[PDB]
């Protein structure tokens, strides 16, 4: 069920989508995400998992989040996991997502905003239905208000409809579980051969404790969780119970009636104590990230990313996937505080993908850091490396034409490009 | 000075006098019979120009407010009231 | 808790007094220009000038000139 929309108001834009249902295998949905609609592997996944609430994130807050959620992810190609319906922070990441598309001036790296949104909570379901394969369907975008229908985001670029399931009423959940889940296992580049695992990374904005459940299985599905100080709901309850330093039944108790008080079921509220203590448990893969404070979102999915693997393993082969996140965003610093921190050894075998890594992508700093911690460039720096230093040109740069005009002048005159 | 030299040279026929007389000639004949500058762009190429200036503005201003953030001055200003 | 119909009154009073950061922040508070600003609302706040600064004695200059060739102030 592939389909395409033709987004018809104020910004005309057109969008892809495809049904699919809980029962499905997320391997396809990868596939025709990967294939069928051209989508590089993301170097990066920012899962969105709240801003449905009535209430909204404060303004500077929410405008924080979105400069520093585009920012950190403009560096390399990322997706961005979202209810695509226009409403709440999902808009506003819609809007600075398509902002930035357009004002991208490398087409190679790009941000992919995703729609993963329920079938029943669509506006003018019917409109789309259609989807010819030579016609793509016509859709109009309204503001809805709160309520429990939306209408789709002009702004995001792809969406996967979910049907709703007749057993339970959380098959979206479910199926966007299961989507982060097999994203996790996946290889960033085309070939596994500079290919890294896709860090998969999950942000929480004033949840409410239906999401509990499904925060739960994330977690057990061992992928990092960001939550922001100032988001309003179960955000709050988490990032205190961090300052606090232990949970216990009763003061969680007590944080969730006093944050939540329309809620009043003593079974709900057991089942959410129980979750939140269970949640709580893992802590390695829970993340506060304060705007007052740090107001760098990028440095906070870094050391979350690099807190998750300690905490999986010891083994440098382990950090090696941070390693490479931390060259490719020139976060230095970062990784010297961690990943370069006395525990991990760190053998010059192990740093000369990662040297070679640094030196091609003009990360100096980095280059510094791995000379210091082994590197002997005597060994490291042979001829055919050299050469293989010369060919890997950004072919954007004075050198690439030079070089091509003496091969161009070479052959003429008449396996490797230089 | 040399903007208005290059457009007046820009729209001028490309025959030098006397000569021009055959340039005129065959404008007047094509009036009668019938740009690199002040071009207008397709809808979605000006859109896509104006989010680009907007984008561009608005790194401007982050980068003003940055160095602002980090003067001596801002600096002074902050450390004294913190310490205070 | 703010709605856009709430800061209207408030926005058209902190335009009109010429206060910037107040519009910026009632801006950022959910008050959308799009909507707000009307050609009513716009002609609305060229008729409440200061009658202080340069823009009222030439717009008086401009209206007793269209009195001379012949609800709002302007």
């Amino acid at each position: 069920r592939l389909g395409d929309i033709d987004f018809t108001g104020v910004s005309r834009t057109r969008g892809k989508f495809v049904r699919v249902t809980s029962s499905t295998d997320p391997a396809e949905i990868y596939q025709i995400l990967t294939k069928q609609w051209g989508l590089a592997p993301p170097h990066l996944v920012v899962a969105l998992m709240g801003g449905d609430e009535v209430a909204q994130l404060k303004p500077w807050l929410r405008d924080t989040l979105r400069k520093g959620l585009v920012k950190a992810a403009q560096s390399t190609g990322a997706w961005i996991l979202t209810s695509g319906l226009r409403f709440g922070i999902t808009k506003n990441l819609g809007q600075a997502v398509r902002d930035h598309s357009l004002a991208s001036t490398s087409p190679k790296v790009r941000v992919v905003a995703i729609g993963i949104a329920p079938w029943n909570m669509i506006q003018n379901r019917d409109l789309l239905l259609s989807a010819k394969p030579d016609h793509p369907a016509t859709y109009p975008t309204e503001d809805l208000p709160y309520g429990a229908v939306y209408s789709l985001d002009c702004n995001h670029s792809h969406f996967i409809l979910v049907d709703e399931d007749p057993k339970r009423p959380g098959a979206t959940g479910e199926m966007r579980v299961k989507m982060l889940k097999h994203i996790s296992l996946q290889r960033t580049g085309y070939g596994g051969t500079g290919s890294i695992e896709i860090p998969v990374l999950c942000l929480l904005v004033h949840g409410e404790p239906r999401i509990l459940q499904k925060m739960y299985k994330n977690i057990q599905n061992s992928i990092p969780w960001l939550i922001l100080a100032g988001s309003g709901g179960v955000a709050d309850i988490l990032v205190t119970l961090m300052d606090r330093g232990c949970w216990d039944a009763d003061i969680v108790q007590e944080l969730l009636i006093n944050t939540f008080p329309d809620g009043l079921h003593s079974t709900e509220i057991t089942s959410w104590t129980k979750l939140i203590q269970r949640i709580l448990d893992h802590g390695h893969l829970l993340t506060v990230h304060d705007p007052e404070q740090d107001s760098e979102l990028d440095t906070v999915i870094l050391k979350a990313l690099v807190k998750a693997c300690k905490s999986q393993s010891q083994e440098a082969q382990d950090f090696l996937d941070a390693l490479k996140l931390a060259v490719a965003w020139n976060r230095v610093d970062i990784a010297k505080s961690e990943i370069f921190s006395g525990d991990v050894q760190w053998s010059a075998q192990d740093l000369e993908e990662v040297m070679m890594e640094a030196l091609v992508n003009d990360k100096p700093d980095f280059v510094r850091l791995f000379v210091d911690n082994g590197v002997n460039i005597k060994q490291f720096l042979t001829y055919g490396r050299l050469q293989e230093l010369y060919c890997s040109v950004s072919e954007k740069n004075l050198l690439h034409t030079l070089l091509l005009k003496k091969n161009q002048e070479r052959q003429a005159q008449l396996k490797f490009r230089f | 000075q040399r903007y208005n030299l290059i457009v007046e040279y820009h729209s001028r026929p490309a025959l030098a006098p006397p000569f021009i007389i055959i340039s005129h000639i065959t404008q007047a004949l094509l009036s009668f019979i019938k740009d690199l500058l002040e071009r207008e762009l397709p809808s979605g190429l000006d859109q896509k120009l104006m989010t680009w200036e907007t984008v561009q503005k608005e790194n401007y201003l982050a980068k003003l407010e940055h160095e602002h953030r980090e003067s001596s001055g801002e600096r002074l200003r902050y450390t004294s009231s913190k310490v205070q």
